[PDB]
């Protein structure tokens, strides 16, 4: 209780405390100085001689007579029950709410504990966004990771709001009961300002759905340890709802620059070799500490899916930040820049962005046989639309011919009328039903990917 | 045997005060719990243990005790056809026994100690034997396993065991001097398993893909290398190689790769068919794991146990292939340990010995002539993945001038979606001129003289096509409409390749050269009748242009009778006009 | 322009890269140099 | 002997002893362990306190209580004689063969004793290799050190082993006795793979010149302090052999980059201030110790000529290992990947490869009265069609004045005609012939360079 006075060294976050073998290595201690406050702190490198303990938020105020660090428990870990399926908590997981705080059931620890690779099976099923291109070209199914690469200038959280407030796993288009599947949504934010943490709350209000998520927020103003910490409270709360109450959770994480960002500031502290333009060396080992947790274990039937949105630092694809992120998750979508000054929401151009687990959770009794045939041919169309435009943009529309007046219309009609979709909410028959519609300008027998019975019988 | 205590903790590395005759490179169980560990290192009386688990919980004052055996493997019946951690631990007990997250301190045994197996002596009494010979068989899946005698023992056996069925835990020969000959042995991963002398490969790897069986072919004995840039298909590429050689096992490492490629592996093998036999794909895999996400050191652990593995199925008489993963991850383990033992670092952190450390893992691949007589070989295929894509990492540039083949893949063939995404402008292969007598023995007779024409007729092209870029496909005299229009052929019909077709993953060697006989065919045809006068617009649209554009959807078995009608329909649509 | 404004900036992004390793190394050289001086008062 | 023992510390290469200041600064010793098997070392910085040692072999089951170290000699020394010119040998010197060791006839340091700038002579003889590229216009003479800046997947074993097959010296030409000298290679090799050195072994036995050369051999499967110790063994042997029986050397060294790696790595677990990227400051001094041996004395009749092959890693001719091998010899020899591409053998880039001792071995008398003029006209010439391959891809071929024509198809036969060889043996008077035969393509008059009687006598 009182115990670990006697401390012989303070210098910005390190803390010297001295003759304690009880502490164990990463424990979780509680500096109290002579004014009452209380602060945090872990127990980073034990030894025999001392024990070097780093402090969260500041070391103002400390002295080495008046001070004593004391144990709270062996691990860090946090108490998560059910019923926090209509509130909102912040950082550590303090709830800054209208209502009392929370009881427990357990108390889970927030950290590794990974998945036995022969215990899990494939993701198959999908889910459906409302977003056209998403859904007809890389269709997110459950239980894969899908980065959002976004701009500095663009709108990627008003993307991740409508794509919460969307979202559904249809339950009739293969074939289970309907009402059996739940949903919920462990938006996440790290480093927000007032403005967009006004608009995030707002939008989620407004249309109730807000009664089947949970909220983590992390104003920009607070010490970067809990900008490290929240993460891993999103997480540990999803994979306690999903693989042991049945839910198919959504987790969405903002802004994981400033994590690499609080990630850098708070491993630099420590004089361990800056890796690679700042950030150190196990920035790869931190991600993919916090991203592997998503998947999709057998004999039970929960789900984890995941959509971290991140913001090229300066629209390149060599950042640190970006590159470790496409080397871990898998598939990624990609915003555009040029869509945005035309005036289209929302900006996504299909030619950089793809998803692996995509041809597995589509096709034969999935949703409808035409779909694989119809994003290939799409992808063809498109492609050989923005091929003639650069031509005739580089030298003249003088000589050109049928084919190409018939892709050139195709790209103009297609950027205008698939892509740009405002606040829309489209079910993947409707898309399907435009992608008919925009197929139906070119003539049946120069589509030489799809296959003649669908041909015959749409179109 | 040397028990002392804990007296420091800093991440994954364990000091261990009181430890006077701890050898160097050994391993040790820390704390109450065992996480076994691996000195590298040694103060005065203390020792600088790596674990290579979480160690995060660990009190100072916990025992330590040295066990004086090197990181050992243990080889055995028993092997193919599982699941294994980096230090040999097999993931379906794990789970089995202790649900379904990984914990630590859990102890199992590598091979299985319950099964019985049906030995089959060929030793008599009073026989003389030495290091590497065999003592009998016994019979797994569609194969026959031997007991080889251990490297480096000797003696004259006294007693066999007679034909039966026995445990793995049965001594069933017995020497004169008093040894103990079990069907199983143990070696040290940091040696290399010593042969009689190493050959030089005369023999072609056929992996099935287009682009790696004829432009850039590897020896049955080679090395190679998949640089290239995230999102490319490096995984999808690995995993056709492990589902289509023409290997006798297969041993797939991965130290670093997310764990639904293994899971992926695990459940789509087991509904796969072996095309030299016709069992089941995963009984001729030993598949090795280690995701991202479980511990670090693991990684190294899970290289070196592979290659171990990798060079006793050589020493038994098969020919396996070594399929790494990221030794880029690899090289990250290393450094973060030594930036642990606080030593002055290299170019970009990493520690001046990895070059080194490449090189050894690297050489210790070929064909060789084993103990027992009988040849064997080892191929290795080791991806790479740079920090920026940019081919100057010091783990690319290290990997190179030690390596046969280089399979350089680009971010531009993989954004346009023109998968395998191989660079035929900046690869290389050095295996190419030791190859053509298996060539012209087992293809053709005109093999190598059809592959240059093709290689020349793309290299011609690319210069043109920059002027095609600079003033449009316009200007361009007949001469180079023609060849620009043959390269698009060459490029999407030939390069190009689906792998997740039924018929289109696999091309024979003979399908591949019927291929590149109807575009030389159609060639030289074409610019014959644009020499007598025809034009272009009447050169292209012909059908026999989509006649050989489906030429590589069709099977191995009617493959010739369409070639032959394809070629008979050249010869008659460019007679006309 | 824009080719050359890109390899501008990976020249110029190598360069300052080779300044933290020099950084590092000088204080590391300095923390061994007090440890050893911090042990020189005679003999 | 089994004195010494009482080591205090072993980390990677280093190994410390306590208190022994008998052993002498640079001794050798060998370190016997609990279970009979001997290593190597080498004392480096001897005091009164303590020792540290080198390991050569590795550091494998070293323990701290039962291991001692023996004093072997107070300085290296290579026992040398006249038997050891059919053998071969490997890294520190043990025979990896079926033959027992040699009886020495004298044992010699392996350190250095320099060569009194007094007692040399000007290299004047002329040694041609029938590559045209090299006996035409950067000719090599006896008595010269000229390495070859090879690269990744460039062919630089055959070109050397081309050299050791072809080279002859022409005493017909400049006056001597006609029949006497045939060459005598010391091989030596240090981090080859196998395929390397199984190429390298065939062709040497092809040849029948494996009964007259020295072999050093230190596969990469080996430790890399040994890499560190064999070129100093070879040239030892090299020297011993040509200022002690009249025999005339050609030392080929191989890969120089991984010994400048095992430099570099005990540099660094010595923390000796890095010079530049890297590598230690005294690399110029070490690889200046290890290049200056070899020249020709008078008096004596011998020679030592080297051929250091090395592969510049990035292909940047601005990384300190090209740049001071550079600065150290005198000439070069520089291969060319665009060139390989093209199927041209062997592709050395006749422009960056240049040879200082040339001025000294060539012209009137030695070879013939027209060879630095031809050898300077080409250069220019050459020079002229690389600039205006420029302006053609800036301008068009068809826009071209009617001499820049001239000028860029004689750079192209330049390339396909003079360099392009294959495996055939030329002389001096056909690579002279071809050379007059492209420039008379040129027009007369044109030529700034040759004189009006050469001019007039060759056309």
């Amino acid at each position: 209780k009182k115990e670990y006075t006697g401390i012989t060294y303070i210098s910005g976050p390190l803390l010297f405390v001295e003759n304690a073998k009880d502490l164990a290595y990463g424990a979780i201690v509680d500096i109290k100085d002579g004014t009452g406050r209380v602060r945090g702190g872990q127990v980073i490198e034990v030894s025999e001689e001392y024990a070097v303990i780093q402090v969260f938020e500041e070391t103002t105020g400390l002295d080495l007579a008046t001070t004593s660090v004391s144990l709270v428990e062996d691990v860090a870990r946090l108490g998560v029950s059910k019923e926090m399926l209509g509130r909102r908590f912040n950082g550590i997981g303090k709830p800054i709410d209208g209502l009392p705080p929370i009881t427990p059931e357990k108390r889970l620890p927030i950290t590794g504990l990974p998945l036995n690779p022969v215990a899990r099976r494939k993701p198959e099923q999908f889910i459906q966004t409302g977003i056209s291109t998403i859904d007809v070209m890389n269709t997110l199914v459950r239980g894969q990771k899908l980065p959002i690469f976004s701009g500095s200038g663009l709108p990627a959280n008003e993307i991740a709001a409508q794509i919460a407030r969307q979202a559904t796993v249809r339950p009739d288009l293969s074939g289970e009961g309907e009402k059996e599947e739940p949903f919920a949504v462990v938006f996440a934010a790290m480093g927000i300002t007032q403005r967009e943490l006004s608009y995030f709350i707002q939008e989620f209000e407004r249309t109730g759905a807000l009664s089947r998520s949970v909220l983590f927020l992390n104003k920009a103003d607070d010490p970067t340890i809990e900008r490290i910490l929240t993460p891993r409270m999103a997480l540990t709360v999803a994979e306690y709802l999903a693989f042991e109450h049945d839910y198919h959770v959504l987790v969405i994480l903002t802004d994981m620059t400033n994590y690499c960002e609080a990630l850098r500031e708070i491993g630099a502290a420590r004089e361990e070799i800056p890796g690679r333009r700042g950030y150190p060396g196990y920035m790869y080992t931190d991600l993919a500490t916090i991203y592997e947790r998503a998947g999709v274990v057998e004999g039970k039937k929960g789900s984890v899916t995941q959509i971290p949105i991140l913001s090229m630092p300066d629209d390149d694809r060599t950042h640190p930040i970006p590159d470790l992120t496409g080397y871990i998750t898998e598939g990624q979508i990609q915003l555009s820049r040029e869509l945005h000054r035309k005036g289209i929401y929302p900006p996504i151009d299909p030619l950089p962005s793809l998803s692996r687990l995509m041809n597995n959770g589509v096709g034969k009794g999935k949703t409808r046989e035409d779909h694989k045939q119809v994003s290939d041919q799409l992808y063809s169309a498109y492609a050989n639309g923005v091929d003639i435009r650069k031509l005739v943009a580089i030298i003249g529309e003088d000589a050109l011919t049928e084919n190409d007046r018939r892709y050139l219309q195709f790209a103009d009609a297609f950027e205008r009328f698939f892509i740009n979709q405002g606040q829309q909410n489209r079910s993947i028959e409707e898309s399907l039903q435009i992608a008919w519609a925009l197929l139906s300008m070119l003539p049946q027998g120069e589509l030489k990917r799809i296959s003649k019975d669908h041909i015959g019988k749409y179109y | 045997m040397i028990q002392g205590v804990i007296q420091k903790i800093a991440g994954p590395a364990v000091i261990a005060k009181g430890m006077l005759g701890a050898r160097m490179y050994d391993i040790c169980k820390v704390g109450e719990e065992g996480l076994v560990g691996e000195i590298i290192r040694l103060d005065g009386d203390t020792a600088f243990v790596q674990v290579y688990e979480d160690t995060s919980g660990l009190k100072v004052g916990e025992p330590v005790v040295s066990t004086g055996l090197p990181l050992a493997v243990e080889l055995g019946p028993g092997m193919l056809n599982g699941i294994y951690d980096g230090i040999q631990r097999p993931l379906e007990r794990i789970r089995e026994k202790t649900g379904i997250y990984i914990t630590r301190g859990v102890v199992v045994h590598a091979l299985d100690r319950e099964k019985k197996w049906a030995w089959t002596p060929m030793v008599k009494p009073g026989d003389e034997v030495r290091g590497g010979m065999v003592l009998g068989t016994v019979p797994e899946f569609g194969f026959t396993h031997k007991i080889l005698v251990p490297p480096d023992v000797r003696g004259r056996v006294k007693e066999v065991k007679p034909a039966g069925e026995y445990t793995v835990e049965e001594p069933v020969v017995v020497l004169e001097d008093g040894t103990e000959l079990k069907m199983y042995h143990t070696w040290p991963v940091r040696r290399a398993r010593p042969v009689q002398r190493k050959l030089d490969p005369n023999t072609p790897f056929l992996t099935g893909m287009r682009i790696l069986d004829v432009l850039f072919p590897v020896a049955m004995g080679g090395t190679a290398a998949i640089p290239g840039p995230f999102g490319s298909g490096k995984t999808v590429t690995q995993q056709s190689l492990a589902k289509w050689s023409n290997a006798d096992v297969v041993v797939y490492v991965g130290c670093g790769e997310r764990g639904n490629e293994m899971t992926d592996v695990l459940v789509e093998f087991p509904e796969l068919t072996d095309p030299k036999t016709g069992g089941p794909l995963m009984h001729r895999t030993v598949l090795i794991a280690n995701t991202s996400n479980m511990p670090v050191a693991a990684r190294e652990a899970s290289i070196y146990v592979g290659v171990t593995i990798a060079e006793y199925f050589r020493d038994q008489g098969f020919s396996v292939a070594l399929m790494a993963d990221s030794t880029s991850r690899w090289a990250e383990a290393l450094r973060e340990i030594s930036s642990r033992l606080e030593e002055m670092p290299a170019e970009e952190g990493y520690p001046p010995y990895l070059a080194a450390r490449l090189a050894a893992f690297y050489e210790r691949a070929g064909k060789v002539i084993t103990l027992g007589g009988e040849e064997g070989a080892v191929t290795i295929v080791g991806a790479v993945s740079p920090p920026g894509g940019d081919m100057s990492e010091p783990v690319t540039q290290s990997t190179l001038r030690i390596v046969g083949a280089f399979w350089r893949l680009d971010a531009s063939l993989a954004f346009r979606r023109h998968f395998p995404a191989i660079n035929w402008n900046g690869s290389y292969s050095l295996f190419t001129s030791a190859l053509d007598p298996w060539y012209r023995e087992n293809v053709a007779e005109d093999y190598p003289e059809l592959r240059d024409a093709i290689s020349e007729l793309l290299q011609r092209e690319a210069g043109l096509q920059e002027i095609v870029q600079l003033v449009g496909p316009d200007a361009l005299q007949d001469a180079e409409r023609l060849v620009i229009e043959v390269g698009r052929i060459i490029r999407e019909d030939f390069l190009q390749q689906n792998a997740y077709h039924e018929v289109d993953a696999y091309c024979s060697m003979k399908k591949a050269y019927g291929i590149m006989k109807m575009i030389l065919a159609f060639y030289k045809e074409a610019e014959a009748a644009i020499k007598r006068g025809v034009s272009i617009d009447e050169i292209l649209q012909l059908p026999v242009l989509e006649r050989i554009g489906r030429a590589r959807y069709v099977s191995e078995e009617e493959f010739p009778a369409y070639f032959e009608e394809a070629m008979k329909e050249i010869q008659g649509a460019f007679k006309a006009l | 322009i824009p080719g050359i404004r890109a390899q501008i900036r990976f020249i110029q992004q190598v360069l300052e890269q080779r300044e933290r390793e020099d950084t590092f190394r000088l204080k590391r050289i300095k923390g061994k140099i007090e440890a050893r001086e911090a042990e020189e008062e005679g003999g």
